[PDB]
């Protein structure tokens, strides 16, 4: 399932 | 030359009377909070850094400020609930909504992608996004002719957002809400990008995950042929989400397991009862045990597509949680079929694979297939064939089991053990 959360990295 | 700032520097900067220097220092602060291993996040709110950047996202005349604050908050928000809330805390929420109308895209998809963090929280920050007004303006950005003109990271990044505002429940989303962003998720649902049909299709299973009315909403929009056709893709992030929408469905009403079968569903299960993938089979075997609770013409369904050896298969081998949806699904099929049709699951070989499971060390499965020897037997009786039965599960070593069951732990085992003993055997 996809994530709840998602930080935008590098 | 932003590189590896300290947070003291970032603060430095950002406390400048000096517009430069204040984007120098959220730019710094975004790769801090960019980097793979251990952000810090806590050292970044402790700072008192978040109404810095909650400010500098109505910086219309700075959209480099705008944008680097928005990733920088983005990354916080995508902490824990409670780095989430010391987001939402200092104001973001408006803010953010007000990006979205940001002529540049990078912005207003960075506010998109800020607002999916948020409400990913969970239903509470979900409504609340909802409520300062976020569905228009995003659905909005989806206001096209087609869809294949928008950037293919914008438009993933939307229908992220987007399922997570269809989301969790207790409670789920506002009616009015999912009402209002379902005609845009069909759509989604026919786009030709598979990482954009794969949340499109966890979205529309998050909005089947409840009550008829529920599954009603979704159902009366046409989109389980769409659905159906999904089910069949190449692609396992597609089928997952599809398959459990339409295992979510058959949770409902007759008439809404109708339609999945209207639409060819079970024409697919035989490569999903027999997929490589585990939670597949596992999640196949599920639906597939919500048809059989169905009526007898749907049952007779099942029949026709040729499942029930299937079903055998999945019961003589299988994954153990497989094998227990399997039970469930004979338990209902024997519960609500024909005697005909009962007589015809014998006929597939149920019985030995059913004996074989008795000896597992689950009192649910042993209760469920206990149940379904029953309803087996009794439609033996109306036919007076109960003899030629109690030898077919004598001859497999079934007796032997019922009988050891007698002397179980549980109460409703041992009564139906010694009950099929002294009524059969």
């Amino acid at each position: 399932s996809p994530r709840k959360k998602r930080p935008r990295q590098t | 030359g932003t590189v590896n700032w300290s947070v003291e520097d970032i603060v430095k900067g950002i406390n400048s009377n000096n517009l430069e220097s204040q984007l120098q220092a959220t730019q710094a602060a975004r790769k801090l909070l960019s980097r793979e291993k251990q952000p810090p996040i806590d050292n970044i709110i402790r700072a008192g850094l978040i109404p810095k950047f909650v400010s500098f996202l109505g910086k219309t005349d700075c959209s480099p400020i705008q944008f680097e604050s928005a990733w920088a908050l983005t990354n916080i928000a995508s902490g824990t609930s409670e780095q989430t809330k010391a987001v939402v805390d200092g104001g973001a929420i408006p803010a953010f909504i007000s990006l979205l109308a940001s002529p540049h895209a990078h912005i207003s998809e960075q506010a998109v992608w800020a607002l999916g963090n948020i409400a990913g929280d969970g239903s509470a920050f979900r409504d609340l996004v909802i409520k300062h007004g976020a569905i228009d303006p995003l659905l909005a950005l989806l206001a096209v002719p087609d869809l294949s003109t928008l950037a293919c990271g914008y438009l993933r990044n939307l229908t992220w957002t987007l399922s997570n505002l269809c989301r969790n429940k207790n409670p789920a989303p506002p009616l009015d809400a999912v009402e209002q962003i379902l005609p845009t998720l069909v759509r989604l649902l026919h786009h030709n990008d598979p990482e954009v049909l794969a949340d499109s299709c966890w979205a529309i299973s998050y909005l089947t995950d409840g009550p008829n009315e529920r599954i009603e909403m979704v159902v009366k929009k046409g989109v389980v042929p769409q659905l159906v056709k999904l089910l069949g893709a190449t692609e396992l992030p597609i089928v997952t989400p599809a398959l459990r929408a339409i295992g979510n469905i058959v949770t409902g009403t007759d008439e809404q397991t109708q339609k999945v079968i209207d639409a060819g569903a079970l024409a697919v299960f035989p490569s999903l009862l027999t997929n490589p993938k585990t939670n597949i089979q596992k999640e196949a075997t599920w639906t597939m045990s919500n048809i059989t609770a169905g009526r007898q013409d749907q049952i007779q369904q099942v029949v026709n597509h040729g499942l029930v050896p299937f079903l055998v298969g999945v019961l003589s081998k299988a994954d153990f949680k497989t094998q227990k949806e399997a039970a469930w699904a004979i338990t209902n099929y024997t519960s609500g079929g024909t005697v005909e049709q009962i007589v015809y699951l014998v006929h597939c070989g149920i019985i030995e694979p059913l004996m074989n499971l008795l000896s597992a060390k689950d009192t649910k499965i042993i209760q469920v297939i206990l149940d379904a020897i029953s309803n087996i037997f009794q439609a033996a009786e109306k036919l007076g064939e109960t003899e030629k039965l109690s030898i077919m599960i004598e001859e497999c070593g079934g007796l032997d089991k019922i009988e050891a069951l007698q002397r179980h732990e549980n109460e409703s085992v041992y009564k139906a053990s010694l009950n099929l003993i002294e009524k059969y055997f």
